[PDB]
């Protein structure tokens, strides 16, 4: 069965720049080769076929090339929107195969989290539980640290973070962070704080409320 | 609309088997042929088989030989793929599509799981700061989607009228149970005096639920 390969397995590029995606086939596929395009949260939509023939509807900046074995992917100017899992497959011999994708992320402005916190609705501390919650929205880059404190003390077991993919219209990340106790854990104390830590800032942002 | 509508989820018993349907329109369903695929997180994709709504030939990947089997109805329009034996190397998405140069679509994809675990809806609550004015010239609204399986869930904000400015963040397995959250930023201008709502489904257990974000 043919193998292929996908370079980079990530990268990031800024707006406006040119970059290239490559992908290697074990063997011969002529320019039986097509670029997949899918975005967060959405169905793969097809950029190219044979190689070089972009799909009806596909914006200019996008050329396939290649034959053989070789193949490349060329966005001559990206653009935020083109943030996106780029995938390329063979359609020269059964079984059809494709690549292992390459995720591209566009790289933007350093952007400070915006953070907000919430407490336990009523509905649940009824239940027993008591879970304590802080968005940090529309940050750049990525890497960012959240930290609990329950009336001054950072507080470890109990919390889960997750993090969107990044947005394709502003390149920002978001996160949550949820930290969970129980009802009589959470009642017995008085403050509950958010703390972020990001290259934007040398202090750490800081969201907090009591009871 | 040219549309190929597949069911968002299904949860199956491990070793069981499982029918994925792929429903056709907008196109004359037998001039194309329907091509199976398969995707797992950070996984390339799996191409299973093809076949073609006119007579029913077929083309598998030999890989899925004992695994997968493709049959169509030409009146229903519907495409179907049997999956059988299953077990947790199964569970994954899976699209049917239409590969033509001039003729590239996809479905929505289904989420397969497969577990023995039943099936649990969510709880879900409220996220308000609450109070009033704070902070900038908009408030962000949230909704904490906790304690079920399997997954999917979907989120919408008023009915989807509310897409602006949503964040819907991966759902995350912490004890054989999924919690996903979501916020929404809007203008003061509207909360609180307009109904600020989030929607969630739970398919797997058809669960539907409406909570208000009520202030304070």
């Amino acid at each position: 069965n043919i193998v292929m390969t996908q370079s980079p397995k990530s990268m990031s590029m800024s707006v406006g720049e040119r970059v290239t995606l490559t992908c290697k086939a074990s063997e011969n596929v002529v320019t039986y080769v097509s670029w997949y395009q899918q975005k967060p949260e959405q169905s793969p939509k097809l950029l190219i076929y044979g190689a070089s023939n972009r799909y009806t509807g596909v914006p200019d900046r996008f050329t396939g090339s290649g034959s053989a074995t070789d193949f490349t992917l060329t966005i001559s100017s990206v653009q935020a929107e083109d943030l996106a899992d780029y995938h390329c497959g063979q359609g020269y011999s059964y079984p059809y195969t494709f690549g292992g994708g390459t995720k591209l992320e566009i790289k933007r402005a350093d952007a400070a989290p915006t953070v907000s916190i919430f407490p336990p609705s009523s509905e649940q501390l009824t239940s027993g539980g008591a879970s304590v919650v802080c968005f940090l929205n529309n940050f750049y880059p990525k890497d960012i640290n959240v930290k609990w404190k329950i009336d001054g003390s950072e507080r470890q077991n109990g919390v889960l973070n997750s993090w969107t993919d990044q947005d394709s219209k502003d390149s920002t990340y978001s996160m949550s962070s949820t930290l969970t106790l129980t009802k009589d854990e959470y009642e017995r104390h008085n403050s509950y704080t958010c703390e972020a830590t990001h290259k934007t800032s040398t202090s750490p942002i800081v969201k907090s409320f009591n009871r | 609309q040219v549309k190929l509508q597949e069911s968002g989820a299904e949860l199956v018993k491990p070793g069981a088997s499982v029918k994925l349907s792929c429903k056709a329109s907008g196109y004359t369903f037998t001039n194309y042929w329907m091509h199976w695929v398969k995707l797992r997180p950070g996984q390339g994709f799996e191409w299973i088989g093809e076949i073609n709504p006119s007579n029913g030939g077929s083309n598998y990947n030999e890989k899925f030989k004992r695994k997968a089997t493709l049959t169509v109805d030409k009146s229903s329009s519907t495409a179907y793929m049997q999956l059988s034996s299953l077990t947790s190397e199964d569970s994954a998405v899976f699209y049917c599509s239409i590969w033509d140069s001039y003729f590239d679509y996809w479905g929505q994809g289904t989420t397969l799981t497969v577990s023995s675990a039943k099936t649990t809806p969510p709880s879900v609550y409220p996220l308000a700061p609450g109070s009033a004015a704070q902070t900038n010239s908009m408030v962000t609204l949230g909704c904490l989607v906790k304690g079920y399986f399997p997954e999917p869930v979907t989120v919408t904000w008023n009915s989807g009228s509310l897409s602006s400015g949503v964040h819907t963040f991966p759902a995350v397995l912490q004890s054989d149970l999924y919690t996903l959250s979501s916020s929404v930023t809007v203008p003061s201008s509207p909360w609180p005096s307009e109904t600020v709502t989030c929607n969630v489904a739970h398919p797997a257990s058809s669960t539907k639920v409406d909570k208000k974000i009520v202030p304070r």
